[PDB]
């Protein structure tokens, strides 16, 4: 499906996980920020490409990036 | 069970669970009585698919339309009737 | 219990919040970080629901805003009456209404615009007005400019009164929520006291003022020596010599011998041959009857004296097997949501305005209105556009209610829930009917185009070809033409000269009305109208029904009512919000109303409007080419758009040159809208970044950061400019054409 | 954490039917099943459009998309304070536990979770597409 | 714009009355009326209720282009 | 050939028309350039260009067409 | 607690459908169950023959009364040939649809479960050879129906109001 | 025109038959699963 990437600029605010409508992102332990956590995308095959996770990231430029592509059945959001 | 209670999910009956029903699919086998002629006369189409039926259709459409367009008379088709009045002639004397 | 409930001094009258622009909302009250804030300040000013969750405060704001609108309308009407009093040739038009063009606007001699002061007649120069105010004042019995002045002064007084009322009911004595929720009392008062009593009062005016003055005017009496209305009221012998039944003097009313009032309470129908308008006796009887009907109907609902109807109990009692609880929970919807009421009232007002547009040309209610073709066309087009806009607004506010005010807990297995639950079937069938109508109307037009271009006129859809006669409309006209004979025996004429009978009213040397014929062209154009209306309804109803959720975005209610999209995912979610559905329904309403007004204009200029000679030969403005030219799209392009636009483009150097100027300017505004409609937002944001670099190089970059318009704002600007340009182009074209040929 | 199994004896909410529901995709490709525990009979809004009453106890609802499952679960969590979990069901009878992969919601950081897709550099430190010409890989994949 | 200018300049040159262009091209109403409205009279009469001529194909293509333009809209 | 014999009073012909959808008025409207049936009048300048470069008869054009078929092959 | 005519599809509220009088009335359901398309036990060839016969027979009329030669003496022949050509084109459509949709040797994927739950046999119309037989029968029946309509209308000249 | 029947032959083919074969072949090709 689409490709979702997380960068070291993340601050572990979890706001991208809460905005995801298909449960693609999750928070994992990390040691590069004060929050001691970082976002991750273990199940991007369920990603639809809404980039709501991108709109919720507060860093200057996005620590979470969605690149789109493939456009499989789950990606197109088809119920038929 | 699908209908024992208000449950509508059952792995043992997935067709019922997913709604894969046939609403009007009557399976009564006694419809016609005299149908030997229809089986006999239809051999070019049945069990042919791409080989015979498609080629026959292409040939009998190409030849049919070619014959119709080549053998049509003037009255039926106006393009083959041809002009009948004098040329109308254009401006600046150009013809 | 229905009682008066207010709060004393809820809001202090102070200018402190005037200095704070975005005080009404928490987000905008901080300040302008970016330029978007400014636009937001103007996009959330009247969204009172977004300011707070308190329904009482929202109701108070709505009441006071309505008072402000009433004050504005009073100012506008007072201005019209003032301009009739001073900058008008109303009295000259009274002396000769058939040869003097109405005018009530005079320009200043500054930049050569003084050419716009055309020779309208009566020793006057000014802009020729098409609002119909002259005919309305003629019907009201106004004969002097002093009466217009006193009306204007009263209008200013009433505007000040409404302004004070709004101030008082917001800042001094603000009604509580219980007061606003008394819908039964409100309906009783607005039916008996507003509509019924208003109709009764206007009937009184007509009986005592309009009928005698207008019948003296019809007799040829110079308006100067026509006695004043108070002389008719006081010297009742002067009124009785025009209508003898006044000598009876209210005895027939109370003895129930009402037939003795047949002198001035008639049921004639048709048109007055002298003026071409409706008989004012018929109008007076009409207004009296509807006043009685409304006063009776306003005694239906139970306020606090028992005897009446609880609308909640009426609604809860109406349910059936095909529905669930039926009309259960709708009383709470309509007594707790302002947007639902606004949707219903907007839809009804738009449909009512369309009815007004259709009924005011078939029965011209004012003297010398039918023969004033410019006024007729302007009134029809104006009220058509107003109605269409109101209907689209009703759709918008239905969607807003569905998004924000809808509560699933209190709406289970009722009508709204069940409509939401088979929206797929509704939209499927509406889409199918839209496709079918589009094909079997516009494809018929394209068929006609092709056969005409192929030299096969016998294969077309016309009267001299394959005929599609509107037999049902023709039968309805036939039935209405014979109504006085058998179905309404107490009628002299039919409802309108448009039904039939061979009667032609010709005030002066023009034609007021005549039997309108329907043929293949009318069949085609009505089915085009049906196609456009169904497609508009499809867009709007699909927006309303899918506002909360859909198979694409199941949580569209959380997104809101006015949002751009949900992202490029699921293939792209552009314009999924109900606001965008309204945005497209505006375009489709534009097309529908445009085709409707074009059909009206061509049909009237072709088959109805014209001039009659002494012998009796009736010639028409266009020449009756609608029956054979409207069947072809090339016919519309040539015989209507090209032929009838010859006057707007040749109006330069004359008093109509302003119409040509605005014709071209409206073309410009439409083309300008095209880029807000076609372009995006990232491109303009990057261009703005380059311009901001240029400004920063010179230390002139503002602290309020320039931003491109939002996506929703881009769409709003595009649609606004698009509609303005198109509607103004048509306005200029019609006005120039109909002032030239009339 | 042992994933729970999908019980086939869980009653469904009281719903009167809707045109927004399972279609041919549910019977040829896949569908979803959400389960939650409720303390009382209350009305909620179906993600497909409409209203229903949830049972006073276990519930079992069939959906066509994962996004609808998340929408209903989010409403349940933030409105009724109800724990939920859903599964992906295939036409062959395969059931896959989906949302709480480790029993803890993704918003809360949990040990034992592996970092997938995490890049150890800033977003602006990506390689240019020109350097990766004719190589079947993307700049963000490095 | 380029082709509109070329075409109008050359119509008024070929007809021998260049004064029309010299007087009407300075304002846009002249462009609308003396070029677009004036020169489309024979185009829109390619086929009409009274018959058709050799310009019917160009009238049909004119309307066709209008339709495709609106579908692009 | 007819155009070359008289260029200033002969309209060039592009190709013949065989449209089964035409009516008789369309058949006789499009018969121009001294043709025996409906034809299109060329506006590509190929007649002038080929007359300038020395091509005179239809056999010259046929030879050129065959040669260009060979070149494309 | 009222009668509540309208019901969900087979009692399942989570399937995308409804039970309406239009859908499953005893008369409407009986009518739809006995249409040749829904007679699953009958061979696809005979169902195709019936469908093609009906469709060619109904198609002959519009071409005859609306065609370009409707004012000529060959109106009937022109309309009949137009109907036959449309039948042939639709035969090509059916052939290509069967080629694209069905592969030889695969089982039928048509619903084999009734509303009650009888679990009948799958319909063989949704197979490569089943669709081939259906297409051949439809071709034969369409030509036969066009011929029969032409014979009744013109060769025999039965009295009909509009023709 | 040397052969007047030749347009009446060719135009129907390239107009109806060639599109029919082309679109049928392309539909069969783009619907293959392989
Ligand atoms: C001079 C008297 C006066 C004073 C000092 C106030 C003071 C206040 N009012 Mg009150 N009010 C008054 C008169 C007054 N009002 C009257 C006469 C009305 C009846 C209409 C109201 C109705 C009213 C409501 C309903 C509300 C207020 C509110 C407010 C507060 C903020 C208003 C503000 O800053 O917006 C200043 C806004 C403007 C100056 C815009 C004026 C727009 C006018 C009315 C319309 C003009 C239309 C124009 C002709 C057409 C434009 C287009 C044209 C150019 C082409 C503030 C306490 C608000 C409040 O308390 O906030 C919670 C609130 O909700 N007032
Ligand atoms: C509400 C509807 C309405 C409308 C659309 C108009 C429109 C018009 N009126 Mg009418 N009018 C109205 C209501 C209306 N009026 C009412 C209710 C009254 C009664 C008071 C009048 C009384 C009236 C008179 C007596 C006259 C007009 C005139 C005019 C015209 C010119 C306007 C003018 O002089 O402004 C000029 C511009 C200004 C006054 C603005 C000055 C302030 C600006 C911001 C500059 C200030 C700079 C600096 C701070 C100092 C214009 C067509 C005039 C006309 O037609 O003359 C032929 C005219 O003489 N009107
Ligand atoms: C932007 C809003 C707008 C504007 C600028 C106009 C402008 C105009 N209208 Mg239109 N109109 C509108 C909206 C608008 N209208 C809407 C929404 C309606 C539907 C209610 C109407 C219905 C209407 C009628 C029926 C008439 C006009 C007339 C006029 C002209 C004003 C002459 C006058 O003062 O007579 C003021 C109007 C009257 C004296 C007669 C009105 C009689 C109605 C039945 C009374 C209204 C009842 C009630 C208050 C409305 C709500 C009903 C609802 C509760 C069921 C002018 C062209 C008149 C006209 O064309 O004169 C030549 C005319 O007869 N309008
Ligand atoms: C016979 C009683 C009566 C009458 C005549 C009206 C008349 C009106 N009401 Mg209603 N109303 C009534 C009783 C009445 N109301 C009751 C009992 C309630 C409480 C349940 C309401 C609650 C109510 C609300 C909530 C709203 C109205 C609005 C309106 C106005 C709509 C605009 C319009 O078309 O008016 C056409 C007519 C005119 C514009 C004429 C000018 C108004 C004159 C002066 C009549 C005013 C009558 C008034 C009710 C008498 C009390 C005031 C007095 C103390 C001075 C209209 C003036 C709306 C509005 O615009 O508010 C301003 C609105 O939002 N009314
Ligand atoms: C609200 C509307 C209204 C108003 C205020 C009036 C007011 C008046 N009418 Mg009128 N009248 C009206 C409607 C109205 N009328 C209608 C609808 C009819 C038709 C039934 C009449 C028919 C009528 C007659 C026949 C007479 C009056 C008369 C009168 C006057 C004396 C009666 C009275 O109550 O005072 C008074 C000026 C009387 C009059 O003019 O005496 C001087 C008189 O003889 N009226
Ligand atoms: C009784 C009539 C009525 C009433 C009371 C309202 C009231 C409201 N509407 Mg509704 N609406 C109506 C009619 C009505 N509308 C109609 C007829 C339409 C169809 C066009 C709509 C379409 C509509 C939409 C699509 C939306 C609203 C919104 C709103 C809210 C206003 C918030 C806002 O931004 O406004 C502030 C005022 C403006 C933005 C107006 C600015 C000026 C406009 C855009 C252009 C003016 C054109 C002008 C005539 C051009 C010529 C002059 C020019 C040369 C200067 C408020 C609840 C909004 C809302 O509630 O959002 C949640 C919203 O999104 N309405
Ligand atoms: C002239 C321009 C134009 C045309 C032709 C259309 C056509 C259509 N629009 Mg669009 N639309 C346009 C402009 C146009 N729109 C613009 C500018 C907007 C912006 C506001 C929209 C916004 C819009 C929306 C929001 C919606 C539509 C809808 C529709 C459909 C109407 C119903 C239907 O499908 O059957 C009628 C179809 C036609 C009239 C198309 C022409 C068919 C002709 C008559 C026959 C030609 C076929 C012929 C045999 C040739 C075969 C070709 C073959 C050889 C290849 C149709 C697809 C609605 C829809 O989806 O349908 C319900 C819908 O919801 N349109
Ligand atoms: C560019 C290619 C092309 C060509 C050559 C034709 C040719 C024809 N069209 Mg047109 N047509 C075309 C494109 C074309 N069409 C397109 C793109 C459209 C859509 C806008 C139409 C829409 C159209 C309509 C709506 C109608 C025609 C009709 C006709 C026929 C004229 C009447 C006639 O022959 O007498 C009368 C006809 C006959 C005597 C015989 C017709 C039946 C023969 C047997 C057809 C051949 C069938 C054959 C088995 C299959 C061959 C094709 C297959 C391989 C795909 C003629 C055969 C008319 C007609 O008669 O339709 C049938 C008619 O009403 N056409
Ligand atoms: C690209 C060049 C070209 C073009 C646009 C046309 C166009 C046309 N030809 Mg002509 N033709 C050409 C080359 C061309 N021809 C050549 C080289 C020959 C010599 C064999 C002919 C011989 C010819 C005859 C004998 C007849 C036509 C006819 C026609 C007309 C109907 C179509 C038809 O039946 O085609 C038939 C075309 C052929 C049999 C020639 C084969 C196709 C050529 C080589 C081009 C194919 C490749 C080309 C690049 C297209 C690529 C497809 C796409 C990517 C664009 C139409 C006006 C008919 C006519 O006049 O009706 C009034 C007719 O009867 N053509
Ligand atoms: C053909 C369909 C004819 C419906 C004729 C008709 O009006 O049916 C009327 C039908 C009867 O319901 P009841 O009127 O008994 O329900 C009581 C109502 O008072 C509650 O609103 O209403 C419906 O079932 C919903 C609309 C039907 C679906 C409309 C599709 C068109």
């Amino acid at each position: 499906a689409h490709s979702v990437k997380i960068y070291d600029t993340c601050i572990g605010c979890t706001q991208c996980v809460r905005a995801c409508p298909t449960d693609v992102l999750e928070m994992v332990p990390w040691d590069g920020c004060k929050a001691s956590q970082i976002a991750s995308a273990p199940r991007t095959e369920d990603c639809v490409g809404c980039k709501r996770c991108e709109s919720a990231c507060p860093t200057d430029f996005l620590s979470v990036r969605v690149y789109l592509g493939a456009e499989t059945t789950r990606s197109m959001g088809l119920a038929y | 069970k699908y209908g024992e209670k208000s449950v509508y999910f059952d792995l043992g009956e997935i067709d019922n669970t997913t709604g894969n029903w046939d609403l009007y699919g009557n399976d009564d086998p006694n419809r016609y009585n005299g149908f030997q002629n229809k089986f006999f006369e239809t051999f070019a189409g049945a069990f042919t698919k791409r080989g015979l039926l498609l080629k026959f259709l292409v040939l009998g459409g190409a030849t049919t339309i070619g014959y119709l367009g080549s053998t049509s008379s003037g009255d039926l088709l106006a393009i083959k009737n041809g002009p009948k009045q004098a040329p109308i002639m254009g401006p600046r004397g150009r013809k | 219990e229905v009682k008066i409930m207010v709060e004393k001094d809820p809001v202090k009258t102070s200018f402190e919040k005037w200095a704070k622009p975005g005080h009404f909302s928490r987000t905008l009250a901080k300040g302008p970080n970016t330029t978007t804030w400014i636009w937001n300040l103007h996009a959330d000013a009247h969204d009172f629901d977004s300011h707070t969750n308190d329904l009482e405060e929202i109701s108070r704001k709505v009441f006071s805003a309505h008072f402000g609108q009433l004050a504005v309308i009073f100012i506008w009407l007072s201005g019209m009456y003032f301009h009739g009093a001073r900058f008008s040739n109303y009295e000259a038009w009274l002396s000769d209404p058939t040869h003097i063009k109405p005018s009530a606007q005079v320009v200043w001699p500054i930049v050569g615009q003084k050419i716009l002061n055309g020779d309208v007649g009566g020793g006057f120069q000014g802009i020729q007005i098409t609002s119909g105010f002259f005919q309305l004042w003629r019907a009201s019995g106004i004969t002097s400019e002093l009466q217009l002045y006193t009306t204007a002064i009263g209008g200013l007084i009433f505007a000040a009164l409404m302004l004070f009322a709004g101030w008082f009911h917001y800042h001094k004595a603000a009604p509580k929520l219980a007061w606003f929720q008394n819908v039964e009392s409100m309906l009783n008062h607005h039916l008996a006291g507003l509509l019924g009593l208003g109709s009764l009062a206007w009937a009184g005016h007509q009986v005592h003022v309009s009928l005698p003055i207008n019948r003296l005017l019809d007799a040829g009496v110079d308006p100067k020596e026509i006695p004043l209305p108070h002389e008719f009221i006081l010297n009742r012998d002067l009124l009785a010599q025009l209508y003898p039944s006044f000598s009876k003097g209210l005895t027939p009313f109370f003895t129930l011998n009402w037939s003795e009032y047949s002198d001035f309470l008639t049921f004639r129908g048709g048109l007055n041959p002298v003026t071409g308008g409706l008989w004012l006796t018929d109008t007076a009887h009409h207004h009296l009857a509807i006043a009685v009907l409304f006063l009776v109907a306003g005694h239906m609902y139970r306020t606090n004296f028992g005897i009446g109807h609880s609308m909640k109990e009426i609604l809860e009692a109406h349910k059936g097997p095909f529905t669930g609880e039926g009309h259960k929970g709708l009383y709470e919807i309509l007594t707790t949501s302002w947007h639902a009421q606004l949707a219903i009232n907007l839809a009804m007002l738009g449909s009512l305005t369309i009815i007004v547009a259709h009924h005011m040309y078939a029965m011209p209610p004012y003297p010398y209105l039918a023969t004033d073709y410019a006024t007729q066309l302007s009134l029809f087009t104006h009220h058509m556009w107003i109605g269409g806009f109101l209907v689209v607004g009703a759709a918008a506010h239905a969607a807003i209610f569905m998004v924000r005010d809808y509560d699933p807990t209190t709406q289970y297995n009722n009508l709204l829930d069940r409509v939401l639950r088979h929206r797929d079937a509704i939209i499927s069938h509406l889409n199918w009917v839209c496709i079918f109508l589009g094909f079997h109307s516009f494809g018929l037009y394209i068929h006609n185009d092709t056969m005409s271009a192929l030299g096969r006129p016998q294969d077309m859809f016309s009267d001299t070809a394959i005929q599609l006669q509107p037999v049902f409309a023709q039968w309805i006209q036939n039935t209405h033409a014979l109504a006085p004979s058998l179905t309404a025996p107490n009628a002299t004429a039919s409802t309108s000269l448009t039904w039939g009978g061979g009667d032609l009213v010709a005030v002066g040397g023009k034609v007021a009305l005549l039997p309108i014929p329907l043929g293949t062209a009318d069949f085609l154009v009505h089915h085009i109208h049906a196609f456009t209306i169904h497609v508009t309804v499809l867009i709007l109803l699909k927006g309303v029904l899918f506002a909360r959720s859909s198979r694409l975005i199941p949580d569209k209610a959380n997104l809101g009512f006015r949002f751009p999209c949900d992202g490029p995912g699921r293939g792209g979610t552009c314009q999924v919000s109900a606001w965008d559905h309204v945005f497209l329904g505006l375009f489709w309403m534009y097309n529908a109303i445009s085709v409707v007004i074009f059909h009206f204009s061509w049909k009237m200029q072709s088959d109805v409007w014209g001039s009659i000679s002494d012998q009796g030969v009736v010639t028409h403005i266009t020449g009756g080419n609608f029956a054979q030219s409207s069947i072809t799209i090339n016919g519309w392009l040539r015989d209507f758009l090209w032929a009838q636009a010859s006057q707007v483009i040749q109006s330069y150097g004359s008093s109509l040159s302003a119409y040509g100027l605005l014709f071209l300017g409206a073309h410009f505004v439409w083309a300008f809208s095209l880029m807000f409609l076609f372009s995006g937002r990232g491109y303009w944001q990057e261009l703005i970044e380059s311009i901001v670099w240029a400004h920063n190089k010179l230390k002139v970059a503002p602290a309020i950061q320039p931003r491109a318009l939002s996506i929703v704002q881009g769409r709003a600007v595009g649609v606004a400019h698009y509609l303005l340009g198109g509607i103004a182009t048509t306005w200029a074209f019609f006005l120039a054409r109909i002032i030239s040929v009339g | 954490f042992t994933p729970p199994t999908l019980n086939a004896d869980t009653p469904a909410p009281i719903f009167g039917g809707s045109t927004g529901g399972l279609l041919r995709k549910a019977q040829v490709e896949e569908f979803y099943v959400i389960t939650w525990e409720s303390p009382k009979e209350q009305i909620f809004e179906m993600p497909t459009g409409g209203a229903a009453i949830m049972r006073s106890g276990p519930n079992l609802l069939k959906l066509a998309r994962k996004e609808q499952c998340l929408a209903l679960g989010a409403r349940l969590r933030t409105k009724f304070k109800i724990q939920y979990q859903f599964y992906r069901v295939f036409p062959n009878g395969e059931v896959q536990y989906l949302h709480p992969k480790d029993g803890v919601y993704p918003e809360k950081v949990n040990a034992g979770r592996t970092a997938v897709g995490v890049n150890n550099r800033s977003i602006g430190q990506n390689a240019n597409p020109a350097e990766l010409k004719f190589a079947h890989k993307q700049a963000y994949d490095l | 714009w380029v082709t509109f200018y070329w075409h109008w300049k050359h119509i008024t040159l070929w007809q021998g009355n260049v004064a029309q262009f010299n007087e009407s091209s300075t304002y846009l109403m002249g462009w609308l009326r003396d070029y677009l409205w004036l020169n489309s009279s024979q185009l829109i009469n390619g086929y009409n209720p009274f018959g058709m001529n050799s310009l019917s194909v160009w009238a049909w293509m004119f309307l066709f282009g209008h339709l495709v333009w609106a579908t692009g809209f | 050939e007819a155009w070359g014999q008289d260029p200033l009073h002969v309209r060039p012909i592009a190709h013949a028309i065989w449209d089964p959808h035409f009516g008789q008025p369309a058949v006789e409207a499009f018969t121009r350039g001294g043709a025996s049936g409906p034809v299109n009048i060329a506006y590509s300048g190929v007649y002038q260009w080929w007359y300038t470069i020395g091509l005179r008869t239809n056999q010259d054009l046929y030879g050129g067409s065959i040669f260009l078929l060979f070149v494309s092959a | 607690e009222k009668y509540q005519v309208i019901e969900p599809l087979n009692g399942d509220p989570f399937i995308g459908g409804f039970e309406t009088p239009v859908t499953s009335s005893p008369l409407i359901a009986w009518y739809l169950s006995n249409l040749p398309a829904y007679r699953t036990a009958v061979a696809p060839l005979l169902r195709g023959v019936e469908i093609g016969l009906a469709h060619g027979y109904l198609l002959v009329g519009p071409f005859v009364l609306a065609g370009p030669l409707r004012n000529s003496a060959v109106r009937g022949e022109a309309g009949s040939l137009a109907a036959a050509g449309l039948v042939t084109i639709l035969t090509m459509c059916l052939t290509i649809y069967g080629i694209a949709s069905f592969k030889e040797g695969e089982a039928s994927k048509a619903p084999s479960l009734t509303l009650t739950g009888r679990q009948k046999e799958a319909d063989k119309l949704q197979t490569a050879e089943g669709w081939a037989s259906f297409t051949g029968g439809w071709f034969f029946g369409g030509l036969s129906g066009v011929a029969w309509a032409y014979f009744l209308l013109y060769v025999i000249n039965l009295p009909y109001p509009v023709k | 025109m040397t052969a007047s029947y030749l347009p009446s032959i060719f135009v129907p083919l390239i107009g109806l038959v060639f599109p029919a074969i082309t679109m049928a072949s392309l539909f069969i090709y783009i619907e293959q699963d392989e």
